[PDB]
Order: structure tokens, then C-alpha cells, then sequence
């Protein structure tokens, strides 16, 4: 991250051996599931991209998955050299992955005034990338979600939440799924409550309606 | 493209 | 949160990775018993909106009581937005929430003088909305709490109070609970010392009575 | 209403 | 607690999540054995009310005993109310238990000169609170500890000062019983050998004495 | 007296 | 690592035991698997000579390791005295190994202006032999992976993207390596599946098609 | 501890949890072998009496030995009443143990000019009777430690000076020990080598010469 | 150690628990194993012989090895004594041992220009000691290493530079030794090829030359 | 004396 | 010498 | 060459 020197002026300061077991462990344990994403960002906070790469960097295994990461920040990076121009200097896609800058590039651009914020660009591109990854290690379409006949509604909204969390599909469809496809793929029993309730009612009043139904 | 295949992050 | 820069002036520090891992820690293990309500609020003292989301976002599961959140969260954003009318600016309910700001305004509100506590007005309305879950995953009213023929009362006492902090009922109910079910719910032997002693006992005093009764 | 069902805190 | 701020005047930082977790951890292990005591009071060094109510409040279970706890602050601030009349202003009771003041109104107490040390002032109604569930969590009086025949007088020591630690009793009493009931509890081997020794012994001349006796 | 039976310490 | 004295000055600070520990741990765990290489730059950020030196030194056992890393120390350290002439004074090799220099010259050298990097220029060194054991601890040319008849598409992506990662050969040769190598070495129901996409697709594509086949 | 205040003067500041949870860790494992009084002087550095008595108070168990602490520090105390007359005040020996002042007053004596070390004074109390409770804990007599006939020498050395460690005599009566009863209580094997080697050979001879035998 | 205070002049900071905890853990756990000695160095940088000798007492057990170590500080401070004549003050052996001076004159001389460095000096006798410890603790002299018939050529070497780094012989001689005995002591097959190579070889080529040989 | 039997170490 | 051998190092 | 093979990283 970068840090108010002796000075009081920012530097970069070294991505903590905590912060690094840490993430290291996120991804060991938990397998690009979507809680990945926010771990991630918030483990990342202040990161140069200096600090990005040395995470992504320390990630064992996984290698598909970081490849897949890997073309999109290339993807992302094009587009960033397809958008901006060319004439501190202005970063290039390149740049802003750090791949073709210094660290004390990314500390200037980072603390000029305006800010040019490298470290928060490039982690909306890795965040991006996870995203990919996510939605493909993601199992089922939030279609093949359905309650069991003998499974409880809560588990089934646990079920339908966190794979509706990993779908692709625009902020407009996951409003019509959970409306529509959280009243219709219930178990005929709860489904019988929810739709006496109707499209109208709260994730709590269809929860406590169903509540050991 | 900025990072290659074989690379890793932030290259060389 | 929010900590005095090289500057002196107050400037946002990262939610560390130890407060991280402790909330993950406390969501995983107690999964919304009452306590949880108090560790939430204790990790996040002196929380931005950011810092706010960045804890809620890495609950991994429950995506059932976390829908309730955001849906409670909407509800009290709406009801901010209904009694603050429209003219730093004055935050909008979705500036409260982090959804529709930056940092750097969240840190001039909190920094303003009088201040506009965006962290903690946002935070009173995280924790409404993880008290309408923790009363939710509460499996027994406080009329179902009794003493078995053969238990101890201290095991009843903590029973009882533990399902009494997660009653809904205003203080008043409480109150009255406490002094009338806590005598009437007592196994008939233990009952009958409390009944001796009478209403106007202190807990120690039934407690005490009640030892090995 | 700020916080959509499928959306993490917080939003974009 | 509090701390010096950036302009080395005091402000409030918040108890860490170490200090929580220990916290935490110590009242699940220890349940009110009167080590409970030392280390709330050590873990809660420079504590402002609103820092001990967060500890208090991330007490999981024990809930008979904290209402034993919350009965005794009721009555140890309704003393302060007696005690103190009415004209920073004044604290009340309700104000030093944090429950009718900001954390701005304690950070003035605490910083006032001379000081209103309201932090000690509610750390020593909870700790006279926790000393009388200690007592009620310790299992037998004095009275009833006794050396077995067979059982060597170190763990008779052991078992007798770990009780008298937990005593109500005046120092005075106190005094007495480690004179008088130490010699008469051993068993008649080793209380002979402690009747040879007479009353003027100490506690390093009666164990040397009654080693392997 | 302030604080109430099943109201946690500190109050609201 | 150097940072800032109570002069505002950069002075030495010492590697902590935690980092200290987290290296050992690291190499004890992950025996030069090549996570192993981001690890260590990550955990030495910033580092002295002397600091570089205090990592390797505590690495138990992996002798043999070890003396494969002092001979390319040795090796780069020739190259250097041989590149650089003889006129703070211009470090030796010697002197960037940390060999022949007390740290006070390292932190002159790493503090001047232009700083001459001595942690820097001798991590590469360290990083470039932990290369060459990184590739002798790797058990399989990419030339040897390849799919099974029941093994899934990403756990082949998986094995080969982790052997490729271990490659000596040159960028040129890893992007055909990825383009012809991953396509030809699956088997034939992928690879009919890879022959169908053809030449042009990306990782994702080809993951995403193999999927479940 | 005391340490320097943002007026750069010097004030307290709490013994932390990790601190605290050492030692309490330290004397739950290791029950007064000798080791505990370097680990007590280790943790405790800098301590004022009130983070002495916080140390002390921390124990849990072992109630017959911290009796025998305090008696002893009381016998302490007693001795530095009678040394010091009376005329900051002269600290009187039951300010020293903080049995009867503030905190404030040990700041004020630990920082005066010339100090008066409170916090060292009262360590060497506590180390005093830490000493006399190690060597009651003790089970043997260095007169009781012999070497078997099938027991190796450095497993001898080690119980020796591990006994050695522990006894009360002067340095004078430890030298004697070393020499005289180093070489007569080995076995008569190793005893023969060490009877050629001599009176006059350090323990690196004796022990390698007695290596196998 | 040493660090800057308020007044930015050194001034001595306590160990802290969490070195303690891993140098006790380093002694319990590797035994004097030879990274011990880096270990040691590594935990003990900018250590005054105040901290030394708190890291030498904590060790629990290993008396024989920790009475050795003792026996050569005092044949170095005699030896330091002998060289060193008598005119801060110049300090004595027993006082760079810190054993006849206070911590204050330690930190005099660590802070004077041109420095004392007491704090190296004694961890330099220290190491010194550690080493003899070492060897003597190492069961095996590196003439007994030979490669078993059915052993793996890299576990030889292993087995070999792990024995070589703790003999006592001077760099000639261990120079001497990895040329002439890696090769002679390899089994025959193994040793064929590494005749076949030549004495000329580099570690890397032996290795990879009788890989799986 | 400072310390009294069961009385903690440092008194009330 | 400084340091005798039942003493701790540092001595007292 | 600065490393000699029984020594450790940074010689004496």
C-alpha cells in the first residue's frame, strides 16, 4: 500500500507477510466462491499494482483459473490503450499493470493531483477477472436451483442466494429471478404459501411464512 | 498483450 | 476507519486483515446468536460505509439473513430519504449506505464540522437489520421456555435469558417477563421457592434459593 | 432502492 | 481505551479485536473462576464505558450471570445516585454505565483535570458485579475444604486458597481461616506434623513440613 | 435504574 | 528492511519473526514449488543484503538447494565484477552479496541519490538461482503432460499451466507451447472438441467448451 | 509499562493480551521449572508495580505457591520498612509492592531524576519468591542426581545442571558441586574417564570425551 | 534493542513476547540444529547483552549445552580481557557480557560515536559458543556421509552440505572437501558418472547428471 | 503486612 | 570468569 | 568467488 512518510508525504509501504497468508489462505481455502471477490478487495485496499501482482503472484495451484485472469487483465489492458490516447505521463494499459512501470511510477501517479488511481483501475480489472473465474467455477445456472420436497425453505433460499450472487445476467434479471423464479421453484408445499402471499411479499415475510412448512 | 501465458504478474 | 494522517488531520485506514478474518470467524462460527450483534459493532468501531460494506460482503453463506439485510437496509434507506428532504451536500440514504458515494465524501461527512455520522447512522440500520435476522434464527419464543422436572435453575435462568435477548417485545414486555414467566415457568419445587420468596426478589436472591432445589 | 437482491453491498 | 491523537491530546481508540477474542475466549474457558477478575480487569486497562459494555455485551451464554451483573451495576449506580446530588456537568449513574452518555461526554470526564475517572468508576461496579458471581460460581465454602487421607497437603493447600480466594468474607475472617482452619482441615498425619509446628508457621514452613508427610 | 432485564449493557 | 528514523532519515529495521517465520514456513511447506519465488520477493520487500542473507540462512535442510543457490550467487555476483569496473564507492559483487560490505554501506548505497539498489540488484540474484532450482525441483517436462481419457479439462488446464509456469524456454516458446501443446496434448474427445474452436480461441473458450466432455 | 507520552514525556501504557496470555500460558505450562523466572523477567521489562500485580493476579491454580509469593513479598516489604526510615515521598515498602498507591506515583518515582525504580525494586520481590516457589517445586537434591549404568552422559549433564539450576546454595557451593560432584556421581564407566581426563578439564572435555562411553 | 524515543536519541525497547515465544520455540523444537545459530541472529538483531541474555535464560532444558555455552563466553571475555588494557569507560569483558554493567551504560556504548557495539561484540561470542555447541550436537563426522547403493543422489547431497555446514574445518578444507568427497563417496553408479563429468562440475550439473541415476 | 492471605496481589 | 556455572547469564 | 560451499549466505 502507500503510507504517509517521514516526511508526511505518501510512499509505498510492503504488503504485510499477514495480508499475504492471508490471501494465500482465501484462496487455498475458498476456491474463486464469490466471498473471494470481496476478500480480495478488501485485503487490497491502498494496493499499488505492485502490491496486485505480488498477490495474484503468491496464488498456488489454481493455474487455469490465473491464466483465465491473466487474458482478462490483457482484455481489460487493449481496451484501456484503445480508450485513452497517447499524447507525470499518462499510463498505459501496460503501465497500469505493472508490468511496464516502476513502483515509484505508480506512487506518482497515485499521489498526483489529481489522483491517476493505478492501484484501484488495475483492481477493477482483477476484480473483472475473478468474476469470470467465479461465474465458471460456479456449478449450477441459478435455473437448476429447486427445493427438494423434503428440504427446508431456508435452505433452499441459502441455495438460491448464493448462486444467484454468482450469475452473469443483469441487474434487471436478477430482479425478475428473485420474483419470479424464487416463487416458482419451490417445492409445492412452500410454493402453496408463497403464492397465497403473492408477488408482493418481503424475503423476511416469505422466510417466516414457510418457516416449517 | 501486457502479460503472456508462461508469465507471471507484472512480468520480469 | 478513520485515523489522524502524517497531516494530522483524520484520513481512512484499512479494515485490517485481523478484523476481517475475526468477523468471517464470528459469521461462520455463531451464525446470528445475539452476540454477534455486539461483536459486529465492537470490529466495527469508528467504520466508514465502505468499511461497513467491505465486513458484510466477505459473510460467506447465509445468503438467505443477508438478503433479509440488504431488504432492511432498502427499508431504512427509504425512510431516510422520506424524512431528509433535499436542499458538503446532506447524503442521500443511498450516500449512507456507500452504494452511491465515494470514500473521500464519507470522510469529509464524518470529518465535517458538526459532524455527519455516516458510519453510524449506517451502522444503526446494519445492526436493526441483524437484529430482525437474529430474531429470525431464534428457534423458540420466550412463552416456550420452561424448567424441566429435573433441571437445575441456573440452566433455566440462562436459557430463559438467553432467548429473552432476542425477544422482538418493547422493554415493558421484557420487564414483565422477566418478574411474572421467570416465577411461572419454574419446574413445580423451584416454583414453589420462588413463590415463597415472592415478586419482589433480585435474580441472585431466586438464584441463590433456588441452588440444588 | 439502493441495495438490489442479487447485488453485494454496496453496489458497483 | 484512550490515546494520545495526532494533536497529543487525548481521544478514544477502539478495544481490538484481540483484546475482544482474548476476552471472549477467557469467559468461555473460565467460567467465573476468579482469575475472570485479574484479566477482565487487565484486558480492560484505560477502558472508557462504552469499551466494557462492548466487552460485556460479547459475553456469549452466562446469561443468568450477566443479569446478576446488569442487577448489580443497577444498584451500584442508583447508590452513585444517592451519593452524588445534583447542581462538564456531573456524571449520573446511568451516565457513568455509558447508558445515558456519548463517548465524547466519557472521553471529557476521563480527560477533565482533575480527572472524572468514570472508565474506573464503572470498572469497579462491574467488578464488584463479577465478584458476586464468582462467589455464587465457586461450588463450596471453606468450611467444607478438607485434606483426604490419602492426599498430599500441596493440593490441599491448592484447593483450600483457591476457595479462600473466593470467600466473601472480611480480610479479617480471612486472616483467621488461614490461621486457624489451614491447621485444623489437614488430615491428623499432616496436622500433627502442623500442631508440632504450632499457630507462629508459614505457609513455606507448613508445606516443607508436611512434604510427603 | 438503567439497566433493564433483557436490554444489553449500555442500552440503545 | 530500511525506513524511516526518528530523523525522518532511512535507517535499517530489522526483519520481524513473523516474516522470519512465515519464509521458514514456506520453504519447509512448499519445498520450491514456484509460488515459492513471489514468496520470497514478497516477504523481502524493501530488504538489505543482510536481510536477504538472514532469509536464506535460516532455510533448514534443502542443502543441496541451498548450494545450488550460492553457485549462482557466486556466478552473478563474477558477471557483475566483470561488467562493472573499478574507478560511496561502487559496490563488488561481493559487497552486493552482502559478503564483503558492513549494512551501514548497504543503507549508503540504497540510500544515495541515485540510490544504488544493493537489495534490489542482489534479489534478482537470489530470485534467478531460486529459478534454476524452482526448474530442477520441477519433476516433468510440459512435454510430458498430458490429458487422460478420464480426466477433466481443467485438471489438465491445472497440471499444464503449473508446469509451464516451471518452463526455462523463452516467452516465444511458452506462447506456442500454449496454442499448440494445449490443443494437441488433450485427449481426443477434448481435443476434437479444441480442433472444432481451432487456433483462435481463448482459455475461457476452450475451458468453458471442454467443460463436462 | 511506561513509555514515552505525544509530549514525548513519559506516561503508562497496558500490558497487552499477548503479553498477558504469555505469561498466564508460561505458568499453566511450566509450573515454576526455573525457566519461569527469565520468562517472567522477559515479559515483565519496564513494568510498573500495578503490571507486576496484573502479571501475579493473572495465575490461575497454583493458589499455595502465589501464597508463598506473598508472604515473601511481604517479608521483602517488612525488610525495606526497616532499612528506609521516613523523613515525591520516600516510597514506603507496601507503595513499592502498589499495595498502597497510585499508579500515578509509580510513574512519578520511575520517572524522577535521579529514578526511584519502583517497578525493579518490586520485580526483585517478586523474583525473590519466584525463586524460593522454584526451589520447593524442585523434586531432587543435587546430592540425588546420579548417572545409571546405561544412561548416557549428556542425559546426566543435562539432569545435573537442570538440578543445579534449582538449588539454593551459594555460587561458592555450586563451583565445588561442578567439579567434585560432576565427576563422582557418573557411572563408573564414564566416572573413569573422567577421573583420567581430571580435576582440571571443562565440561566441553568431559562431555566429549565421555561421548559413547 | 535500541530504538529512537520521543526525543529521537536511542533508547533501549523491551524484547518482545512474540520474539521470546520464537526463540523458546526455536531451542525446544531444532535442538541445536545449525540453523539454530542463523535463528539466533536473525531474532537477536540490535539486541543489547540485556536481551541476549534474556534470549540464553529462557532456554528450557538442554543445561549441558547452555553450561558450554557459559564455559566459552567466559574463555572470550577472558580473552577479550587479555586484549583489551585498562586506561564512558572502555567495558570490560564481564561487562560487554553484560554481567558487571547496568543496561544504561549498554545503551551508552551502543549510542556512542565512534559506537561500542557491546550488543555485537557479545553476540559474536555467543554465536561462537553456539557453534561449538553445534558441532558437538552433530552426530556424524562429514568423512562417515556416503550414498547409499538404492539412495537418491540429491538426498546424498542433502545429507552431505547439511554435515559439511556444521564441521568445524577451515573454508580450505571444506572446499577441499566438496570437490573430492562429493565425488569419492557417491555410490559407484553415481560416482561413475560423476567421474565421468570430471572434478570440474558445478553442483547443478553433478545433480542433474545422476538424476534418477 | 502489605499482602494479606486471600487477598490479591496490589490490595483493593 | 563472569558467568559461573549454576549462575543465569547476566548474573544477578 | 564470495560464497564459499560449507559457508553460510554473508560469510563471517
Amino acid at each position: 500500500p502507500i503510507v504517509q512518510n517521514l516526511q508526511g508525504q505518501m510512499v509505498h509501504q510492503a504488503i504485510s507477510p499477514r495480508t499475504l497468508n492471508a490471501w494465500v489462505k482465501v484462496v487455498e481455502e475458498k476456491a474463486f466462491s464469490p466471498e473471494v471477490i470481496p476478500m480480495f478487495s478488501a485485503l487490497s485496499e491502498g494496493a499499488t499494482p505492485q502490491d496486485l501482482n505480488t498477490m495474484l503472484n503468491t496464488v498456488g495451484g489454481h493455474q487455469a483459473a490465473m491464466q483465465m485472469l491473466k487474458e482478462t487483465i490483457n482484455e481489460e489492458a487493449a481496451e484501456w490503450d484503445r480508450l485513452h490516447p497517447v499524447h507525470m505521463r499518462e499510463p498505459r494499459g501496460s503501465d497500469i499493470a505493472g508490468t511496464t512501470s516502476t513502483l515509484q511510477e505508480q506512487i506518482g501517479w497515485m499521489t498526483h493531483n489529481p489522483p491517476i488511481p493505478v492501484g484501484e483501475i488495475y483492481k477493477r480489472w482483477i476484480i473483472l477477472g475473478l468474476n469470470k473465474i467465479v461465474r465458471m467455477y460456479s456449478p449450477t445456472s441459478i435455473l437448476d436451483i429447486r427445493q427438494g420436497p423434503k428440504e427446508p425453505f431456508r435452505d433452499y433460499v441459502d441455495r438460491f442466494y448464493k448462486t444467484l450472487r454468482a450469475e452473469q445476467a443483469s441487474q434487471e434479471v436478477k430482479n425478475w429471478m428473485t420474483e419470479t423464479l424464487l416463487v416458482q421453484n419451490a417445492n409445492p408445499d412452500c410454493k402453496t404459501i408463497l403464492k397465497a402471499l403473492g408477488p408482493g411479499a418481503t424475503l423476511e415475510e416469505m422466510m417466516t411464512a414457510c418457516q416449517g412448512v | 498483450g501486457p502479460l503472456l501465458p508462461g508469465q507471471s504478474f507484472g512480468g520480469p
